[PDB]
């Protein structure tokens, strides 16, 4: 269950996306999305 | 990987083909002359690169012992020179101790 | 330590290669496969002739041997040195290139009697140019090493391989002239072929 | 290595003592017994493991040169000259016309098998380096320094 | 609850009360997923 | 243009297989060479 | 090529992709800027996420 009294841990896995930000150059600059 | 199989990590491959055709306007239509104007070319490459993993578990002493193996190729190689009545007054405190 | 470096191979050259230019009547000229015709205008049609079988064997067996205590690092180390100036204008300095084979050791007992290992080694050498250039007076001593860093654990009086390298190349080309190359004693004059076979074995 | 990994997991004084291959765990007698477990869980062999790789690489080409390349230049009468697929007439005046003339077949194969061959242990990272390195002086009037190019199997 | 990675032997010491350390024990075999190859041209 | 799929068997047949049949072939092979196959025999057969 | 794969809930497979096709252009071979440290370098840059 993952619990300990009054708390609990839950565990979701992304099935459409990703987790993390994506990056990417143009050029002479660095883009980053969150 | 499984013990004892293989995986083809990765690799490049590369295939091309290219030709030239260059001629005289007339004169490259000529019976048994514009070969003399006609100019043509071939170039034809084929690149196969692959890195592949092999990986397996060891228990066991390497067999027959590395000195063992290493006398073998040395008199075989006309290298060896363990019965030379100088240097073996030194040799024999590595090969027996 | 235990390194076998073991080297074959087998070269084969045979044939010939036509190229070059001449002047024609001082009105034209003719250039014979690309030809270097700015300079070649005013000179001759050159047939190169190879003619060389090569056959080559090498082996060498170099045995490092250090004596320590358990527990106790040891170091064995076989160099040379290359030294360098850099008197620049404002600062000025010595420096240096150093390669050759080292081990670095620390030893230790098992319940077993084993004997675990960890292990650094080190084999460099210095690999040159052709000594006909200035390349061979200039500081660049081009550097050859090879590299390991693993942990073994080996039974008293035994042996292991740690690692090694080897190589196997063959290569070979036909070259012609479209239509002499396929005369009956004669295309031998135009041919040209080259086989070059090789075999390299190196282990620690 | 596992002092650390304990001492952080602490913090009982732990004082590692290479010399004897040995922790010296000071505290209750508890305290001491509770750490002794703990390192006998931890205090396990491992498997060796043989890595080999295994690197091809495969070549082949076919070439095929036939033919006449015309071009260059005349001069006539000293009043009118002639340009050749447009020849380089600022010296061509002086010149001539050039045929050249390529016959060139050549076939080509070859192949190459390289094996890197590395034992090492279970979690243990280990290195394997063949390679060459290209030294260059960068003695300048200022800073003054020695840089190099290295690359190889790795 | 404390923490701490142990690469020598590819795991985790996890130092709590035994409920912590049961609690995280869990969250662990969650996570501890086999992965798939996926080959790219 | 991308192309993917899922990889669950081994290579097969294995590489070492493989490549010997391209070593024969291609006259490079050696691994009957009386000298190196002292230590060949370490690395193709353990 | 530079790539993060990930199967969704129908088997898909989603990537996220960055890829470079470089190349060496050259000037014409005669003149000196096929001696002066010119190589001008094409290249073809894509960066996108496709399932």
């Amino acid at each position: 269950g993952i619990e300990l009294g009054r708390q609990k841990i839950g565990v979701m896995r992304l099935n459409n996306t990703f987790v993390g930000d994506r990056t990417y150059n143009l050029r002479d600059q660095k883009m980053v999305i969150p | 990987v499984p013990h004892g199989k293989s995986l083809l990590v990765g690799g490049y491959t590369r295939d091309a083909n290219t030709d030239t055709v260059q001629s005289i306007p007339f004169l490259g239509k000529l019976p048994l002359i514009g070969s003399l104007f006609r100019y043509s070319s071939k170039n034809k490459s084929n690149v196969v690169r692959v890195f592949m993993i092999e990986p397996k578990e060891i228990v066991d002493p390497l067999t027959p012992d590395a000195s063992e193996s290493v006398n073998n190729i040395l008199k075989q190689s006309g290298a060896w020179s363990g019965d030379d009545k100088l240097q073996k007054w030194v040799r024999v405190y590595l090969d027996r101790g | 330590l235990w390194i076998v470096d073991l080297n074959k191979s087998d070269l084969e050259r045979l044939g010939t290669s036509w190229s070059g230019s001449i002047t024609i009547g001082d009105k034209l000229g003719v250039s014979l496969n690309q030809s270097s015709i700015s300079t070649l205008d005013g000179s001759r049609f050159i047939a190169a002739v190879n003619a060389l079988e090569e056959k080559k064997q090498a082996t060498v067996v170099s045995r490092p041997v250090l004596l320590t205590q358990e527990n106790v690092p040891a170091i064995f180390d076989n160099n040379r040195t290359f030294y360098t100036k850099l008197i620049g204008e404002r600062n000025v300095a010595l420096e240096h290139v150093t390669y050759g084979t080292m081990i670095r050791v620390l030893p230790r007992f098992s319940a077993d009697g084993q004997i675990e290992m960890s292990l650094d080694i080190e084999d460099g050498n210095d690999k040159t140019p052709q000594s006909d250039t200035t390349t061979s007076v200039d500081a660049l001593p081009e550097v050859g090493r090879t590299l390991i860093s693993t942990i073994a654990r080996v039974p008293h009086g035994k042996s292991l391989l740690v690692g090694g390298y080897t190589r196997d190349a063959n290569t070979d080309t036909v070259q012609s002239i479209p239509f002499l190359g396929k005369l009956p004693l004669i295309g031998s004059l135009f041919r040209y072929s080259s086989k070059n076979k090789s075999n390299v074995v190196r282990v620690f | 290595g596992i002092a650390t990994a304990i001492e952080r997991l602490l913090q009982i004084k732990i004082v590692a003592y290479p010399d004897t291959n040995s922790l010296l765990v000071k505290g209750t007698a508890e305290q001491v017994h509770f750490i002794e477990m703990l390192v006998k869980a931890l205090d396990v062999a491992k498997r060796h493991v043989e890595l080999s790789l295994w690197i091809v690489d495969l070549n082949k080409s076919d070439l095929e040169r036939l033919g006449t390349s015309w071009s260059g230049s005349i001069t006539i009468g000293d009043k009118l000259g002639v340009s050749l697929n447009q020849s380089s007439i600022s010296t061509l005046d002086g010149s001539r016309f050039i045929a050249a003339v390529n016959a060139l077949e050549e076939k080509k194969q070859a192949t190459v098998v390289s094996r890197p061959v590395l034992l090492t242990q279970e979690n243990v990272p280990a290195i394997f380096d063949n390679n060459r390195t290209f030294y260059t002086k960068l003695i300048g009037e200022r800073n003054v320094a020695l840089e190099h190019v290295t690359y190889g199997t790795m």
